RNA sequence: GUGAGGGGAGUGAAAUAGAUCCUGAAACCGCAUGCAUACAAGCAGUGGGAGCACCUUCGUGGUGUGACUGCGUACCUUUUG
RNA sequence: GAACCCACUGUCGUUGAAAAGCCAGGGGAUGACUUGUGGAUAGGGGUGAAAGGCUAAUCAAGCCUGGUGAUAGCUGGUUCU
RNA sequence: UAGUCGAGUCGGCCUGCGCGGAAGAUGUAACGGG
RNA sequence: CAGGUCGAGUAGACCAAGGCGCUUGAGAGAACUCUGCUGAAGGAACUAGGCAAAAUGGUACCGUAACUUCGGGAGAAGGUA
RNA sequence: UAAGUUCCGACCUGCACGAAUGGCAUAAUGAUGGCGGCGCUGUCUCCAGCAGAGGCUCAGUGAAAUCGAAAUCGCUGUGAA
RNA sequence: GUACUCUGGGGAUAACAGGCUGAUACCGCCCAAGAGUUCAUAUCGACGGCGGUGUUUGGCACCUCGAUGUCGGCUCAUCUCAUCCUGGGGCUGAAGCAGGUCCCAAGGGUAUGGCUGUUCGCCAUUUAAAGAGGUACGCGAGCUGGGUUUAGAACGUCGUGAGACAGUUCGGUCCCUAUCUACCGUGGGCGCUGGAAAUUUGAGAGGAUCUGCUCCUAGUACGAGAGGACCAGAGUGGACGAACCUCUGGUGUACCGGUUGUGACGCCAGUCGCAUCGCCGGGUAGCUAUGUUCGGAAGGGAUAACCGCUGAAAGCAUCUAAGCGGGAAGCCUACCUCAAGAUAAGAUUUCCCUAGGACUUUAUGUCCUCUAAAGAGCCGUUCGAGACUAGGACGUUGAUAGGUUGGAUGUGGAAGCAUAGUGAUAUGUGAAGCUGACCAAUACUAAUUGCUCGUGAGGCUUGACU
């Protein structure tokens, strides 16, 4: 989508409140859940390990560990489900990708901070 | 029914309030200029002719010339009928135009298009045959078409045998998309989903005919 | 299928195919005459053109990188003390490839390329 | 797989009827009025106005 | 994406501890089970003196694949592990205590015990 | 190409008697002239038969070609066939 | 476990690179081991840890010449009016 | 059993020609065709 | 006969002295065939048969069952640097 | 094993075992026959992309088996069937 | 005795397949002891009789022995209806639900595995259903080779033996570059009443026709209760098919990085070659499914079984002889695609050509001079089009391709210098450096000067109007 009119459409809905972050930090996503009629806001907590920059097209995907059982979310940057992102840890990593995390255990699993 | 011809742009998705995301396709729209209208006593038939886009002098025979100067527009790049009824016949003349404001948010249409390409191929991409088995001893029969008639009762090969050949780079048409929507400003229809071809391709839009 | 797809093979594994593209750039380099096969000759354009434009500034670590392109002493020299200050303003477009006939061994097509101003 | 019966040898021809040659684009170069291949060099190095050699 | 010969852990209490798939329902020539579906397994592994002995065929539902699933919004949602539940000839959990995160397929009538009983749902 | 191969000149009664050299058949393969041939289904001929080209003692003629049409499933051997 | 000697599986080749092979794996590898040069055993005979195996791309009786133009109640062929 | 109805009609045998019984795979294909 | 670095090694990777690019080439980059690499979820559901492919693989230390003809099994299995 | 004509253990009416043309058993050994398991995987659900070599086009050289002769279609029927 | 075999012959003579026949087999019909019902030709059905077919076992030896070369599995199929599901009906020991029997209907659909070489068969678990049959018991110049059928070897049995089997067991070579017909794709030639560019009508052809479940009518009709509708409406699934790459992923040997051994660039630093792309971690475009979207609608006409209206023959009765109606996933249309070689060669819009002389065979006749237009090709730069072709764009009055510039994307902190640290190394300059195919702009490079083909107003007859 590099034609002039598919990037006037897409910047029509971009966002213009998102933080930054990067791989290696952990985050907290609030995601809008509509059960019935009422409207509630969802925490889901972990570490970043990818992100795809594309425009309206840009995700992240976070990994968290769940009562023992591994989950990973992709989430669709500007999606209106996406309410907030607060960026609470940040990391210090050597790659843009870490699925390497994914057969490292919970002491294995740590990652450094990142100091000013 | 009165019918658009315009260009594929590409695909992107758009946002729901409610968060969902459709996708959609981008058709650029030049506004079709009527070059002819043929009627029954003259033609046999009811039907509107319309030109969009351009070209270049150089490319323009003498004859093409001399019909669009009858038309009075400028020549474009197609030419292409649209088949109508009185109905939708009125209000139509020689030299107007026609844009997207014809269609309306939400309607039902059919795209037309060329689909793409694939060259020469075979039973297994043309026609999804299933292929035999890669180890146990088969020798040089992974992807071959197999059996293709029975013996010296009928002693031939039937009429329309499936068999490798070419592949695509034909008229194809998909029904019933929603139209998601029509800026007039741009002049550029979205619409949910895929329609065939590549982008740059020429398409055509029309009232969805199932009802 | 190929679409949009940019490169050629030529009948050469990937790494024989850079080679050979290097030593044409090299010999073009110090002859700035040179006949050759048409679609070599076309392909020439892309591998020779950005190592001028690399040498129109001269610094140690474009010097460097034109070494590890080249690996030829004399032809980084030569890019960055003549080729690079003559096309210095010039945008593009430093070679020319012209059609010459047919080879007799076995009836190739052949082009000459040359550069541009070489005299 | 081999034939059944010997070929005629006029559908020997009806197949090689597609066999001809065909001729070239030549042009003359007006630097040097000598014929030459369209959108060539000609043999002695002129094209467009300009000689390579010396 | 589970099909025959495919192993999952149990998420629940019933007693078994893997089971494997024997049959994909709900149609001919279906292929695969998502979250959700009703697949037939039979237990390969029993706690000792639980009510589901070894080599039993039940009912059961997949709760949790590595697959992954799709969301409206053009998310995905995937997990470390396959798991499904054991349900009763009236297609009923069978289990008081359910271990490990569901999803928000199963809010169904069929299901709601099990959203009941699931810590986290997501 | 100081090649091979030819063309002229010359010898000879004769050079398509010019040296894989008396005569030079057939299978097979070229060039030129005349007629027919791209809406029609099969052992390719046979009995009829319009038109065309050339030669004509111009004839109820001769030499080539054959639109259209009736009939018509090779030869030998071995066999009840 | 290399060299050297073998030939258990699979692919390719089957008018082959090859009238017995290539590639990837496989077995023995101080012994009843492998191998050079020169010798002995000859056809109803030789040799054989034994398969009717080998005895010059030929083996339930090698090859060459002679009897010899063997015999064949069998198959084919048999030329002008 | 009556009768307001007004002339044919009830049931059989022997014979000519017709009807049902009658479903298969390549394409009408059980008058050579029209 | 046979050198250098690492290496137990005449194994193996890259080099020295030395030798060579192997007597048809140029383009294109369809189906199909041969060779090779990677592959979501499942993991023998394939098939006569796990054929083929995948997988294990070194050094040092720990630890190693039934059964044994007391030699073995045994690098059993398995684990650490 | 969810499902076992194979396999293991047991029964004995042995169609038609049985003691140096040897009987029962046996540790170690076997590119030996049969059954099961872990790891592993494109064997498979179900195939997709990519790399090399052909295939295809151009230039040079230039085979094969077969072959009564051919102006060498479908259906139904008939016919050395 | 020969399975260690060999030569001359035969389709004069067997095994496979075809042919004739139909005893046998299958299917159908005629009659009506009897059973159910202790009450019905509802359903079975004794003995006996008459037919159809060519799917079984057989009979005969007509075709092939100077060869028609194989059981099952795989791949790919086409047809029949004696219909497994879905659709429409009659009768019924048909309250409902459901079932039994019979009539019509071939459009579509019609499992995965365990054991066995098996076709079969038993079993587990599904589905609306897991139908029967013909096509050389379809298909081996398309694949395999597990069984069966060579040569080795062993057990049981027979024989004195060589050896053999109403047996068993381990092992054991699958050739062919396609001339013709056929089929799937894609071009060349001519023709279509002067020539050219473009848009088109539709005689006809092909493709597609599947189905589960939930709710609603409604606990309604019905029915001692239990149980539970016809009809009608909405939604959501399975399988199949098409298109597509916005999203989720795979690949991505011309993109970035980490790292081992070794060689080299005079040395350090920095780089490059080889080792499967040396190995390892990511990854842009393109292609792609497991990803996304869409479809099988609804309608109309005729009609099958069946149900009728009115109506005589035959005063009544009667769906029929007159007349007239309803009626199915079946047929013709309808939806998508192709289609004037439809030689019947169709239609519409616009465009181009209107010179002279000589001759006889007196004609859409020849020869010379002059003139060649509208267009179409050759050639070049190319493509999301492609085997070659064909098709699309552009050729200086240009953005067609490459390059250049600027974005974007991926990788993740270049080299040099400085600082801290004894050193491995770390930090700053600075999210730097590099970056295939992507987007926008740009004439720097290439698409030059050009050539060939295609002509000069388009015969005759009749009629209508000029």
């Amino acid at each position: 989508g590099k034609h002039p009119l598919v990037q006037a459409i897409e910047n029509s809905q971009l966002k213009t409140d998102l933080p930054e972050f990067a791989p290696g930090d952990t985050v907290v996503v609030q995601v809008k859940v509509k059960e019935g009629d009422r409207e509630r806001l969802q925490a889901f907590e972990g570490v970043v390990i990818a992100k795809k920059n594309r425009g309206l097209n840009s995700a992240f995907t976070v990994r968290k560990i769940s009562s023992g059982v591994g989950v990973e979310r992709v989430f669709q940057t500007h999606s209106p489900v996406v309410a907030k992102i607060e960026v609470k840890r940040r990391g210090d990593v050597r790659r843009a990708k870490l699925y390497y995390l994914r057969d490292l255990s919970g002491k294995a699993a740590r990652i450094r901070e990142k100091l000013p | 029914a009165i019918g658009l011809v315009g260009r594929k742009c590409g695909m992107t998705r758009i946002f729901t309030d409610a968060g969902v995301s459709v996708p959609v396709t981008v058709i650029e729209v030049d506004p079709n200029r009527i070059t002819q209208i043929k009627t029954l006593e003259t033609d046999g038939y009811q039907a509107v002719q319309v030109t969009t886009g351009e070209r270049r002098e150089s490319r323009v025979t003498n004859a093409q010339k001399g019909h669009f100067a009858k038309a009075g527009v400028a020549a474009g790049r197609l030419v292409k009928e649209f088949r109508v009824t009185e109905a939708e016949l009125e209000g139509r003349e020689v030299g107007g135009t026609i844009g997207v404001d014809l269609f309306t948010v939400g309607q039902i249409v059919d795209v037309t298009g060329q689909s793409k390409g694939k060259g020469f191929q075979g039973g297994v991409k043309r026609w999804n045959f299933r292929t035999q088995d890669a180890t146990h001893g088969n020798s040089v029969s992974h992807r071959v078409l197999g059996s293709t008639g029975q013996n010296q009762t009928p002693g031939r090969v039937f009429k329309g045998k499936k068999m490798a050949g070419h592949l695509g780079d034909e008229r194809v048409t998909v029904q019933g998309l929603e139209i998601v929507s029509v800026d007039t400003e741009r002049s550029v229809l979205v619409v949910k989903g895929a329609i065939p071809g590549a982008t740059g391709g020429d398409v055509i839009v029309r009232p969805t005919i199932k009802a | 299928m190929r679409h949009r797809n940019s490169g050629v093979k030529l009948g050469r594994t990937s790494s024989h195919r850079k080679a050979m593209f290097e030593n044409l750039a090299n010999s073009l380099f110090e002859h700035e005459l040179i006949k050759t096969t048409l679609p070599k000759a076309k392909e020439l354009r892309r591998v020779a053109e950005p190592l001028i434009t690399l040498a129109k500034n001269d610094t140690v670590a474009n010097r460097r990188l034109a070494f590890a392109r080249t690996r030829n002493a004399a032809t980084v020299g030569k890019l960055f003390t003549v080729l690079g200050p003559r096309y210095k303003e010039r945008n593009g477009g430093y070679l020319r490839v012209l059609k010459a006939g047919f080879r007799a061994g076995d009836a190739a097509p052949m082009a000459y390329v040359e550069l541009v101003d070489r005299e | 797989a081999v034939q059944q019966n010997r070929k005629s040898r006029s559908r020997r021809d009806m197949r090689r009827s597609h066999d001809a040659l065909t001729e070239n684009a030549l042009t003359v170069d007006q630097a040097t009025g000598e014929t030459h291949r369209r959108h060539h060099v000609t043999k002695d190095g002129f094209y467009r106005g300009r000689q390579l050699f010396a | 994406m589970i099909q025959t010969e495919t192993m999952l852990d149990v998420a629940d209490n019933s007693g078994a501890r893997r089971v494997q798939c024997i049959k994909v329902l709900g149609g001919s020539h279906r292929r695969y089970a998502s979250v959700g579906d009703i697949i037939k397994v039979t237990v390969k592994e029993a706690i000792p003196r639980a009510r589901v002995k070894k080599g039993d065929v039940m009912n059961a539902v997949v709760v949790r694949t590595k697959f992954g699933i799709r969301r409206p919004d053009g998310s995905v949602i995937r997990f470390d592990d396959n798991a499904a539940v054991i349900l009763n000839n009236n297609k009923a959990p069978i289990a008081t205590r359910i271990f490990g995160p569901v999803t928000r397929e199963l809010r169904t009538e069929q299901f709601m015990k099990i959203i009941s009983l699931a810590p986290e749902v997501l």
